[PDB]
C-alpha cells in the first residue's frame, strides 16, 4: 500500500519532531503539529516509487540554547540496516561538524552494525530507533509521569541536601524506553513528577545506571 | 487550587485520606463554645485568613530553607492544604460555621 | 483649557463669558446655552430631576457617564488592536487618530489617543514631532511608541543611559572584585542568560526595545566607549543586550543585524566553557562571509569578540585543545580549529586597534608563535607525563626557554594563551610546571598577567591551591616571582595579593604569614578598598591568633 | 497502540513484563500498583494506600522489575547472613 | 592569511622528540603492567 506508508511517515515524523522538542532541540512551532494534509502536499502522498521516499525527509536540527550542537535524523531505506550503511551515515557526518545522529530503522538493524555503533560511541553518539517504537509518543501515555533531565549543578545540590551518595538513589537503567527517548547516559541523574493521592504530588530522582 | 485537584484526581471521586477530620473539629469546636449559630458571630474575616495562612506554615513535614527542600516541603502537604483552605474558607466560616 | 475643542467647533469657556457679559436676563443665555451644548439623549431630559432630588449633584452623574465610556472606549480600541483585518483597522486607526487628536493634551481623552498611537503600525510622523514637543505627551508615551519615536533625540537617550552605563561598569568592576576567590564560582561562572537577569540588563532592554536607531545608538554610544577607555565590560554590555533582545526574538533588530546570530553563538560558548571542532569550524565559516563593501562589520564583530567572557572562553578552549594535542602527539597545525581560537582572540583583541585605526582589513598572524611557543607548553606538559611515568617505573626537569617569556611579553596571543595555560595548570596542582613558568610571568602584554581578568583567575585557582601555601618554597617563589615585582606601584596586584592572603591565611605557616602581612601594610599613597582589605587581613588574623 | 483510532494514552494491558518493555519503569510502578489495588479491593474491603505504595517501590526500586522469589532478593548485595536467613542457606555461603 | 611553513620546526622537532620518548615509556610500562 501507499496510503498506510503515507500515515506510517507522518505519525513517525510527527513522533521525531515531538522527541527533538522534549530534548530542548530547537524545533518550529508550526512543524511540530503539522497535520497529515501538509505533509502529504510538501512531501508527495506517494511514498512507494515516489518523490516521497526515505533519505528526503531527513532532518537536522540545532538545540534551542545552543546553536553550534545540533541532530541529524536519518531514515535508512533497507530494512535491516547494515555496516555500510551506517558507515556511509558516519561519512555524511564527517563533513558536517555534528556528533549526534538518530537513525529510524525498519528492522533491526545486524548485529555487527550494533557493535559498530556502541564502539563509535565515545567520538560520535548515535543511536537506533524501531519505527515501530515511534508511530507513538509514549510520554502522553498516563502510566508515564513527568521526567525531567536534570543539571549536574542541580545534581550536587540534591546530593548536598539529602547528604547522599550517588548510588543510594534509585536507579533507572540506560536501556528504559523514557530513558532512550530522552537520550541521557550514565551518571546521569532524572526528576520525576508524579500525581500522589496521599500527598497531591511527590517527587522522586532516578540515577541512570 | 481547585485546577489542581481536578487534574490530581480524575474521575470526581472525592474520598481522600487526611490526617486530620477537621468537620469533626469544627463541631466540636462548636458544641464547646456554644456557637448558636443563628445571631451573627465576631470573626473579622481577615483573622480567617491570616489564621489558616499562619498554620500553613506550623506543619512543616520537610524541615529547610533551601529552594528544594521547600518545594518538597510544599509538594508533602499540598492535598492536606488545599482540603484546610477549602474547609476554613472566610464565607463557610461566615455563613455555615 | 479647551485647546482643541475649536477645531470641532465646540463653543469653549470664551464663548461662555462672551454670553454671560452679553446676556439680558441669566435664565435665557445659561439654559439655553449649556442645554444645546448638554447630552442630546432624548429621554435624559427625564432623568435630570431625580438625580438632585436627594441634593447629590448632577455632575456626579456626568462624571460616572465619563467613567463607564473612559472604560468603554479603552476596551474598544483594545479590541481594534486585537480585531479587524490591518489594512482596514489601519486605516480606522488613522482616521480616528486624524479626528480625535485636537483633545491629546487633555487628561480626560488622553487614554483615547495614547491608546491609538500605541496600536498604530506607524503613527504620523508630523503628529510624532508635536507630541515630542509637549514634555507630557512624551512622557506619557508607551514602550510602542517610544520605541517608534526615539530617532533624533540622541543626547536625552545618551542622558538616560549614562548612569546606567556607570552602574554596569561597577558591577562589572566589582563582581570580578569579590571578596570570594574560586574557579567555579569565578567572574565567567554565571550564564549570560543568568548575567541577563540583571536589573540593569532588563531595563535596557525594555528601553531598546524593536527599535533600529535606538539600537545603532546603543552601538556608536559603546563602540565610543571602548575607544576611549579601553575597558572591555562594553563589550559583555553590547553581547548582552544583543542576547537579550534575541531572546525576544525581535525581527526589527535582529535580521538586520548580521552580529546577532554570532553573539547568541559566542554567549552560547561562553555558557559551555569550551569551544570544540564545531564551534571554531562554524565561527571561521561565517567570519569568512565578507562581502563586498561590509568589511566595516568585522570591526563591530571584534566588538563582540573582545569580551571579557568570550575571551575567556576561548583562551581556555585553546588550553583544552592544547592539552587534547600533548595527549595525542599531534601538531596545532594537524587541528585547524585550534589556529581558529587563535584569529578569533586576535580578532576580539585587536578589536580597539581596527576600531581606532578605522582600517576594516583583517590583520595577520606572525607564524613564529604556532611555530615555537605552543610546541614550547606541549613539551612542558610532555615533561609532566614524562616525570609522572618515571615515578611509575620501576627527577623533573624544569628548563623553561626564555622565548616564552618573550613571547609572553611582546606577543598578545602568546600572552593569553600562556597567561590561561598557566591559570589551568594552577587549578591542575601542578606544582612542578608553575614554579617551572612562573619567572615568566614577570612582565606580558599591557600587564595582562596583573590584568582583573588573569589576576582574579589565578587568586581562584590559588585557592585551590591552598594547601601548598603551607610550604614556605611555595609562597616564596610565588610572591617574589609575580607579585612584588607589581606590588608597589599597581593598585590591582596588592589588591590580590591582599585578597589571597586574607582567603588563604589558614593553611600560611606563621613566619611567611607575618614576612606577607610586613610586606602587605599599605602607606598613605593606596586606595580606600586597600584599607578596608588590610582591615578585614588584620581582623581574620588577629581572630586566628586568638584561637591559640 | 499503534493501530487508528485505538486511544494510545488510555491503553493499558494488564501484564507487567510487556508494560516494563514498552513504556518503562515508572509506567510498570504505577501499572503494579493498580493491579495490587484492584486484587486486593476486589472483595470490597480496603488496605491502606502506604503499604502497596512501598511493596512497588521497592519492587521497582533498582530501575528492573525485582520479583519477591529468592531470584530477585538475593541477587540484590543485601549481605550474606540475610540471604541465608531467606532461602538456600548453605549456597549463599559458599559463594560468600 | 594565515600560512604555515610545510618544514618543521625546531620546537616542533624537539617536542616530536619528546613525544617518541614518552610514548616509548609509556609503552614499557604498559608491557610492565602486563607483567
Amino acid at each position: 500500500d501507499d496510503e498506510e506508508e503515507t500515515y506510517r511517515l507522518w505519525k513517525i515524523r510527527k513522533t521525531i519532531m515531538q522527541l527533538c522538542h522534549d530534548r530542548g532541540y530547537l524545533v518550529t512551532q508550526d512543524e511540530l503539529d503539522q497535520t497529515l494534509e501538509e505533509f502529504k502536499a510538501q512531501f508527495g502522498d506517494k511514498p512507494s516509487e515516489g518523490r516521497p521516499r526515505r533519505t528526503d525527509l531527513t532532518v537536522l536540527v540545532a538545540h534551542n540554547d545552543d546553536p553550534t550542537d545540533q541532530m541529524f535524523v536519518f531514515f535508512p531505506e533497507e530494512p535491516k540496516v547494515g555496516i555500510k550503511t551506517i558507515k556511509v551515515y558516519c561519512q555524511r557526518m564527517q563533513e558536517e561538524n555534528i556528533t549526534r545522529a538518530l537513525i529510524v530503522v525498519q528492522q533491526g538493524m545486524t548485529p555487527s552494525a550494533k557493535q559498530s555503533l556502541v564502539d563509535m560511541a565515545p567520538k560520535y553518539i548515535l543511536e537506533q530507533f524501531l519505527q515501530q517504537e515511534l508511530l507513538i509518543n509514549i510520554t502522553e501515555h498516563e502510566l508515564v509521569p513527568e521526567h525531567v533531565v536534570m543539571t549536574k549543578e542541580e545534581v550536587t545540590e540534591l546530593l548536598a541536601r539529602y547528604k547522599l551518595r550517588e548510588n543510594q538513589l534509585p536507579r533507572i537503567q540506560a536501556g528504559d524506553p523514557v530513558a532512550r527517548y530522552f537520550g541521557i547516559k550514565r551518571g546521569q541523574v532524572v526528576k520525576i513528577i508524579r500525581p500522589s493521592e496521599t500527598a497531591g504530588r511527590y517527587i522522586t530522582y532516578r540515577l541512570v545506571q | 487550587d481547585r485546577e489542581v485537584l481536578r487534574v490530581i484526581f480524575p474521575t470526581g471521586d472525592s474520598k481522600v485520606v487526611l490526617p486530620c477530620n477537621l468537620l469533626r473539629m469544627i463541631w466540636n469546636a462548636q458544641k464547646i463554645f456554644h456557637i448558636n449559630p443563628r445571631l451573627p458571630s465576631d470573626l473579622h474575616p481577615i483573622k480567617v485568613v491570616e489564621g489558616v495562612k499562619e498554620l500553613s506554615k506550623k506543619l512543616v513535614i520537610v524541615n529547610g530553607d533551601d529552594p528544594l527542600s521547600r518545594q518538597a516541603q510544599e509538594n508533602a502537604t499540598l492535598l492536606f492544604n488545599i482540603h484546610l483552605r477549602s474547609t476554613l474558607c472566610s464565607r463557610r466560616m461566615a455563613e455555615e460555621f | 483649557m479647551f485647546a482643541g475643542l475649536q477645531d470641532l467647533g465646540v463653543a469653549n469657556g470664551e464663548d461662555l463669558k462672551e454670553t454671560l457679559t452679553n446676556c439680558t436676563e441669566p435664565l435665557k443665555a445659561i439654559e439655553q446655552f449649556q442645554t444645546e451644548n448638554g447630552v442630546l439623549l432624548p429621554s435624559l431630559q427625564s432623568a435630570l430631576p431625580f438625580l438632585d432630588l436627594h441634593g447629590t449633584p448632577r455632575l456626579e452623574f456626568h462624571q460616572s457617564v465619563f467613567d463607564e465610556l473612559r472604560d468603554k472606549l479603552l476596551e474598544r480600541v483594545s479590541a481594534i488592536a486585537s480585531e479587524g483585518k490591518a489594512e482596514e483597522r489601519y486605516k480606522k486607526l488613522e482616521d480616528l487618530l486624524e479626528k480625535s487628536f485636537s483633545l491629546v493634551k487633555m487628561p480626560s481623552l488622553q487614554p483615547v489617543v495614547m491608546c491609538v498611537m500605541k496600536h498604530l503600525p506607524k503613527v504620523p510622523e508630523k503628529k510624532l514631532k508635536l507630541v515630542m514637543a509637549d514634555k507630557e505627551l512624551y512622557r506619557a508615551c508607551a514602550v510602542e511608541v517610544k520605541r517608534q519615536i526615539w530617532q533624533d533625540n540622541q543626547a536625552l537617550f545618551g542622558d538616560e543611559v549614562s548612569p546606567l552605563l556607570k552602574q554596569y561598569i561597577l558591577e562589572k568592576e566589582s563582581a570580578l572584585f569579590s571578596t570570594e576567590l574560586s574557579v567555579l564560582h569565578n567572574f565567567f561562572s554565571p550564564s549570560p542568560k543568568t548575567r541577563r537577569q540583571g536589573e540593569v540588563v532588563q531595563r535596557l532592554t525594555r528601553m531598546v526595545g524593536k527599535n533600529v536607531k535606538l539600537y545603532d545608538m546603543v552601538l556608536q554610544f559603546l563602540r565610543t566607549l571602548f575607544l576611549r577607555t579601553r575597558n572591555v565590560h562594553y563589550c559583555t554590555l553590547r553581547a548582552e543586550l544583543l542576547m537579550s533582545l534575541h531572546d525576544l526574538d525581535v525581527g526589527e533588530i535582529c535580521t538586520v543585524d548580521p552580529c546577532h546570530k554570532f553573539t547568541w553563538c559566542l554567549d552560547a560558548c561562553i555558557r559551555e566553557r569550551f569551544v570544540d571542532s564545531k564551534r571554531a569550524r562554524e565561527l571561521q565559516g561565517f567570519l569568512d562571509g565578507v562581502k563586498k563593501g561590509q568589511e566595516q562589520v568585522l570591526g563591530d564583530l571584534s566588538m563582540i569578540l573582545c569580551d571579557p567572557f568570550a575571551i575567556n572562553t576561548l583562551a581556555l578552549s585553546t588550553v583544552r585543545h592544547l592539552q587534547e594535542l600533548v595527549g595525542q602527539e599531534t601538531l596545532p597545525r594537524d587541528s585547524p580549529d585550534l589556529l581558529l581560537l587563535l584569529r578569533l582572540l586576535a580578532l576580539g583583541q585587536g578589536a580597539w586597534d581596527m576600531i581606532d585605526s578605522q582600517v576594516f582589513k583583517e590583520p595577520k598572524m606572525e607564524v613564529e608563535l604556532i611555530t615555537r611557543f605552543l610546541p614550547m607548553l606541549m613539551s612542558f606538559l610532555v615533561d609532566d607525563y614524562t616525570f609522572n611515568v618515571d615515578q611509575k617505573l620501576p627527577s623533573y626537569p624544569n628548563t623553561l626557554p626564555e622565548s616564552f617569556t618573550k613571547f609572553l611579553q611582546e606577543q598578545r596571543m602568546a600572552c593569553e594563551v600562556g597567561l590561561y595555560y598557566v591559570l589551568h595548570i594552577t587549578k591542575q596542582r601542578n606544582k612542578n610546571a608553575l614554579l617551572r613558568l612562573l619567572p615568566g610571568l614577570v612582565e606580558t602584554f599591557g600587564d595582562l598577567a596583573f590584568g582583573d581578568i588573569f589576576l582574579h583567575l589565578l587568586t581562584g585557582n590559588l585557592a585551590l591551591l591552598a594547601d601548598e601555601f603551607a610550604l614556605e618554597d611555595f609562597c616564596s617563589s610565588l610572591f617574589d616571582g609575580f607579585f612584588l615585582t607589581a606590588s608597589p606601584r599597581k593598585e590591582n596586584v596588592h589588591r590580590h595579593a591582599l585578597r589571597l592572603l586574607i582567603h588563604l591565611h589558614p593553611r600560611v605557616a606563621p613566619s611567611k604569614l607575618e614576612a606577607l602581612q610586613k610586606a602587605l601594610e599599605p602607606t598613605g599613597q593606596s586606595g580606600e578598598a586597600v584599607k578596608e582589605l588590610y582591615s578585614q587581613l588584620g581582623e581574620k588574623l588577629e581572630q586566628l591568633d586568638h584561637r591559640k | 497502540l499503534s493501530e487508528k483510532d485505538v486511544d494510545p494514552v488510555r491503553t493499558t494491558s494488564n501484564d507487567i513484563v510487556e508494560i516494563f518493555t514498552v513504556l518503562g519503569i515508572e509506567a510498570v510502578r504505577k501499572a503494579l500498583e493498580r493491579e495490587l489495588y484492584h486484587v486486593i479491593s476486589f472483595d470490597g474491603s480496603y488496605v491502606n494506600y502506604r503499604h502497596l505504595a512501598l511493596l512497588c517501590d521497592t519492587m521497582t526500586c533498582r530501575g528492573h522489575l525485582m520479583a519477591i522469589t529468592r531470584h530477585g532478593v538475593n541477587r540484590q548485595d543485601t549481605g550474606p547472613l540475610m540471604k541465608c536467613s531467606f532461602e538456600e542457606t548453605v549456597d549463599v555461603l559458599m559463594e560468600a | 592569511m594565515l600560512v604555515i611553513p610545510p618544514g618543521l620546526s625546531e620546537e616542533e622537532e624537539a617536542l616530536q622528540k619528546k613525544f617518541n620518548k614518552l610514548k616509548k615509556k609509556k609503552k614499557a610500562l604498559l608491557a610492565l603492567k602486563k607483567q
